[PDB]
């Protein structure tokens, strides 16, 4: 095709999203199985008799959290988060460093895949020492996520080229973004970096007898929290800088969507303590110190809800509707690309106030480890980050490809992303109610079926959403499979140009721009923040190693 | 004056104090 | 008219931001709330408190599990309690009603969790760390300890008991 040889960034952009969808597809069969067992129901030896390889439960849980939130949400921001600010720069990414940043990532996954599949790494997607994993996952996953460093120099290259080529002008929104999404993520990685390096590698080779599990959690999770900021930000972008498109509007404030990006790019990182409320060890005063900064990070999400639900609302009008509900049905409803963000960030809302919850310490003792957990982050990476993925494969799709969406493929992505939402809110249902009354996270409670009688009433709910999500799953894999084996190709799609929305028009706030465009000292602010906020912390831990052996029990 | 949006930042207002003091509610009963 | 909806947008967002501002200010006074009440006991000790995992079964307070309950102040318990593939020791922990009970908790093996029914207790166990959590039950009855932190493939018939006497 002529098309790849003047945009060959399609072709690497698609090759992500590509292998994305498959980790997706993989991950998710495991989920109705996983959502029945959360329902009483024991459907393991049917899944067994189809894929005689799983050994266990918790093989298939390790299976579902590696492909879906590791995995499929990693290679959709890489996709997203280079193609999009060169598209809006109208430039090419050094074309050698993309496809290094694939290759980089489908190695990184075939060696992880190998030890996961044979049974060797039954430690789930947090792997939490002592628990002991064969080296060829932690090698594998550690290469995997490294490709993410090429991919964020592919994009500060891109943005420094056109900031020679355009000195003193403010930087483009869409890349504004994904500068201060790729540096956020570059001070996020480093937790996780310093725990495989510093120890989980020597470790799994056999280097040192054992890890220290409370410095080996706390590293994990000065990285595990941004990462889940790291999923949602290329939803974001698309939900600020292209949505409002879809919906028949525009953007109602560039700077407001420049702030909300600034205030994760700062608050993304200090704040992972919010997942060791319940760790010996650390001190509570910083316990306290994170759950505020924990609170802080929800306002650029609170400022999203209100500049894209203003967008929204004001689509709605440019196309007649009125009331307080008018503007709500006069947007594209018929549009997969519309409504699967629009979905996705209705469930968000209870989604959010799940993770305000979690935020509050204290208030971290009820729901800690229980199913509470799994139904936040159904509603905020399972639905919102993945819906959005989904309505990606109806606009972004044709544009890398030139194959158009059939009327009736549209419908059916209709009934997808309707089906997937509602069974993520059937379950978020399900799951957050289990949580309250102590079911645990990460159990194979099926197999104890009596142990938890009161539960009996959510737990319908995760049959249901087991069945109702198998059945959307089922139709994703059609449809996904139509579109990509599909016969016509259109070369005009392809050569479209994206759906960018405008931006509304009013002054604006220059100077408020001008000071967010200063990405180095906001960026030095970020990262100070981190040494403020983990510093002391690791200090203690360092100086006070307690390492101990490993275990396989599995 | 942006009607629709209020009503979206209302809902999620409501959602997150029937979440916040639900469970702080719970926190205390537990105690 | 998009100058004037913009200008409505701008003005009625900065009103929505202060106020979902005030909101989480006072979420963050209330639970500075909790954290001075004796509801925060549950905190897990800040401080370190190192043992050896190998050999915590075969000498310490955690080797004799019928030695495990101590009266330590007047109206005060300390319990040490092992959490280990795939049960704890001692079961049943039994503690007297209204009193301070200080549980130690460690594991000889992989992480596991402790979450007693019914109570705010909910604790991460690691080996070769001691957990320290405080906690006054009101009730008498029997508490059930779930293992909330996957420990392997006995992870869901992992369960212990408190009994709270009279
Ligand atoms: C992409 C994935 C994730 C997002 C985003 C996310 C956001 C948060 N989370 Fe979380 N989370 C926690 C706190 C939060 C906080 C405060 C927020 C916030 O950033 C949330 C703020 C967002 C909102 C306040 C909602 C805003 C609403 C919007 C933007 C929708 C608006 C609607 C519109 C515009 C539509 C209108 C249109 C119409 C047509 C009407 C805590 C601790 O504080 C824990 C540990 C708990 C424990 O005990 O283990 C936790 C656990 C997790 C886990 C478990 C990790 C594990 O395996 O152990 C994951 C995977 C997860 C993911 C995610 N989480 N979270
Ligand atoms: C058909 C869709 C899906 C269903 C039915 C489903 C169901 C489940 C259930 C019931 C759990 C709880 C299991 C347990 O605590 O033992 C689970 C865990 C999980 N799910 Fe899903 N899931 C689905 C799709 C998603 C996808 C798309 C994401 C990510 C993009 C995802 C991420 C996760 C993760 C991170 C875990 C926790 C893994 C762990 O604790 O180690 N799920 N899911
Ligand atoms: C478009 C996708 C939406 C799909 C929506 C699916 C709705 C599920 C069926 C409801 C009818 C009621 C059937 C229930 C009757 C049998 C109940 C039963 O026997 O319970 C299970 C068994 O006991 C365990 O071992
Ligand atoms: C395992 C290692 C094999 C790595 C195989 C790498 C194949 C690279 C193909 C690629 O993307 O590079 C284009 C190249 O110039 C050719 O056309
Ligand atoms: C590049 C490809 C492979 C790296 C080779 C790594 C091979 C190292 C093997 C070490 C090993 O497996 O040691 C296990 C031991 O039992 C302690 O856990
Ligand atoms: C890719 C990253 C892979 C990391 C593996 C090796 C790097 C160097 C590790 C150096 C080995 C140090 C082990 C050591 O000195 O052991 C001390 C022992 O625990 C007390 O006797
Ligand atoms: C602006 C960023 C916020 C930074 C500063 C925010 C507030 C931290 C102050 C005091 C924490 C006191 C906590 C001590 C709780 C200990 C409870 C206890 O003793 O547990 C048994
Ligand atoms: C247990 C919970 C399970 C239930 C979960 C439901 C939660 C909210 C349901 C749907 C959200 C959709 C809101 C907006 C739908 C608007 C459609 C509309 O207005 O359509 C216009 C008409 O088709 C001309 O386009
Ligand atoms: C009483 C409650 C019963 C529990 C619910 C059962 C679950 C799913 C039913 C299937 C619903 C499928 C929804 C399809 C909506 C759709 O595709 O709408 C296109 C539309 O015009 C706008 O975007
Ligand atoms: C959202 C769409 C509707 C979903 C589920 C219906 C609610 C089902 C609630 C029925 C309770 C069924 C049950 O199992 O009853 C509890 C217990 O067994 C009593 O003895
Ligand atoms: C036409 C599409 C709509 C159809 C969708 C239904 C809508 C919502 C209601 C019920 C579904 C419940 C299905 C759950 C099936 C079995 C429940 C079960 O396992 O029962 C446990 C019982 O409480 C212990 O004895
Ligand atoms: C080298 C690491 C680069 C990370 C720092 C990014 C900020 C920066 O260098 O700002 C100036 C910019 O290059 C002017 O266009
Ligand atoms: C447009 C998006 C809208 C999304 C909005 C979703 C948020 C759901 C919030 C609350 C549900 C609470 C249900 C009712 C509260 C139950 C409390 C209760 O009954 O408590 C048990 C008590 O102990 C007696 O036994
Ligand atoms: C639509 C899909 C989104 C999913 C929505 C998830 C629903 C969870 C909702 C609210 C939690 C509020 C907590 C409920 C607290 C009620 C119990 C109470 O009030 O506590 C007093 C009681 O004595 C204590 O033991
Ligand atoms: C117990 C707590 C009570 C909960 C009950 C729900 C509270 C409503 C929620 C948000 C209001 C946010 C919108 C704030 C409106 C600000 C007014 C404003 O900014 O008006 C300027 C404009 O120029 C005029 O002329
Ligand atoms: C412009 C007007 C501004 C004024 C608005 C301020 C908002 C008031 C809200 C919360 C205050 C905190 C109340 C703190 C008391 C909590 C007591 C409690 O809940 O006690 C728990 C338990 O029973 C004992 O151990
Ligand atoms: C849409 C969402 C619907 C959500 C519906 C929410 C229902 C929450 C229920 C209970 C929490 C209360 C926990 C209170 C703890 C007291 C338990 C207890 O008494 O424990 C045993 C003890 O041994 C006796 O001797
Ligand atoms: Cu011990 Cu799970
Ligand atoms: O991590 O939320
Ligand atoms: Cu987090």
């Amino acid at each position: 095709s002529r098309v790849y040889e003047a945009y060959p960034e399609k072709k690497a952009t698609l090759y992500f999203l590509v292998l994305g969808f498959l980790a997706l597809i993989v991950g998710s069969l495991f989920g109705p199985f996983q959502a029945l067992n959360y329902g009483n129901v024991d459907a393991y030896p049917l899944l067994k008799r189809l894929l005689p390889f799983v050994q266990s439960y918790y093989q298939g849980l390790t299976l579902h959290g590696v492909l879906n939130a590791i995995v499929f949400t990693q290679l959709f921001a890489q996709a997203i988060m280079v193609y999009l600010p060169a598209r809006e720069l109208n430039m090419r990414p050094n074309m050698g460093l993309m496809w290094l940043s694939w290759w980089m990532a489908f190695i990184g996954l075939v060696v992880a895949a190998l030890p996961l599949l044979a049974n060797e790494a039954t430690v789930l997607y947090t792997f939490y020492p002592p628990l002991k994993g064969h080296w060829a996952f932690y090698l594998g996953a550690s290469v995997f996520v490294l490709s993410t460093w090429v991919s964020i120099y592919i994009v500060l290259d891109l943005w420094r080229r056109w900031k020679a080529a355009n000195p003193g002008k403010v930087t483009p929104l869409v890349t504004y973004m994904a500068v201060v999404f790729w540096l956020m993520w570059f001070l996020a990685s480093l937790g996780l970096v310093l725990e495989a390096v510093l120890f989980l590698l020597p470790w799994s080779f056999g280097l040192v007898e054992g890890v220290d599990p409370l410095v080996a959690r706390t590293l994990f999770w000065w990285t595990g929290h941004p990462i889940v900021y790291f999923w949602l930000l290329p939803a974001y972008a698309i939900i600020y800088t292209i949505l409002p498109k879809q919906a028949g509007g525009k953007l109602v404030s560039d700077p407001m969507a420049r702030l909300a990006f600034l205030l994760f790019l700062l608050l993304s990182t200090p704040v992972g303590f919010h997942h060791q409320f319940a760790d010996p060890g650390i001190d509570p005063t910083w316990k306290m110190i994170h759950s505020v900064l924990t609170l802080f990070v929800a306002v650029p999400s609170l400022m999203t809800a209100f500049t894209v639900a203003a967008s929204l609302e004001f689509a709605g009008r440019l196309r007649g509707g009125r009331g307080l509900f008018g503007w709500i049905r006069a947007l594209p409803w018929d549009n997969p690309a519309f409504v699967a963000p629009v979905l996705g960030l209705l469930g968000f809302i209870p989604g959010g106030a799940g993770g305000i919850v979690n935020a509050s310490f204290t208030l971290d003792y009820v729901v800690h480890n229980t199913a509470w957990v799994p139904g936040h982050f159904h509603l905020q990476v399972a639905s919102l980050v993945t819906l959005t993925a989904m309505g990606s494969l109806y606009w972004l799709l044709p544009n890398l490809t030139g194959k158009p969406i059939s009327d009736a493929q549209r419908r059916l992505g209709l009934a997808v992303v309707w089906l997937w939402f509602l069974g993520m809110m059937i379950m978020a249902v399900g799951l957050h109610w289990a949580g309250l009354l102590n079911v645990p996270r990460r159990a194979y409670i099926a197999q104890v079926p009596d142990a938890y009688p009161h539960a009996a009433v959510p737990m319908v709910f995760n049959v249901l959403a087991g069945i109702v999500l198998l059945v959307a799953l089922l139709l994703f894999i059609y449809g996904l499979f139509s579109v990509l084996l599909s016969r016509e190709r259109k070369p005009e799609l392809a050569e479209a140009p994206l759906p960018f929305a405008e931006v509304i028009s009013g002054p604006e706030d220059r100077r408020l721009v001008l000071a967010m465009d200063r990405i180095g000292f906001w960026f030095a602010v970020a990262a100070i923040l981190v040494v403020l906020a983990y510093g002391p912390t690791l200090v203690q831990l360092f100086g006070h190693l307690n390492p101990v052996p490993g275990w396989r029990l599995w | 004056k942006p009607k629709g949006a209020l009503a979206v930042i209302l809902v999620l207002t409501l959602t997150i104090l029937v979440f916040w003091l639900g469970v702080y509610a719970v926190f205390f009963a537990r105690g | 008219d998009e100058h004037k909806a913009h200008k409505a947008i701008l003005a009625y967002e900065k009103g929505w931001l202060a106020f979902s501002l005030a909101m989480l200010f006072v979420f963050i006074a209330l639970i500075a709330y909790t954290l001075a009440t004796h509801t925060a006991g549950v905190i897990p000790a800040g401080k370190l408190e190192r043992v050896d995992p190998t050999t915590v079964r075969q000498e310490g307070p955690w080797a004799d599990p019928a030695q495990a309950v101590v009266q330590t102040g007047p109206n005060q318990y300390t319990v040490y309690v092992l959490a280990f593939a795939f049960g704890y020791q001692p079961n049943p922990i039994e503690v007297p009603q209204g009193a301070e009970i200080v549980f130690k908790i460690t594991s000889p093996d992989v992480i596991h969790g402790f979450h007693v029914e019914g109570t705010n207790i909910n604790v991460e166990v690691l080996p070769g760390e001691v957990s320290t959590v405080r906690y006054t039950f009101k009730r008498p009855g029997e508490y059930r300890i779930i293992c909330n932190q996957y420990c392997g493939l006995g992870h869901q018939n992992m369960f212990g008991t408190i009994v709270v006497k009279e």
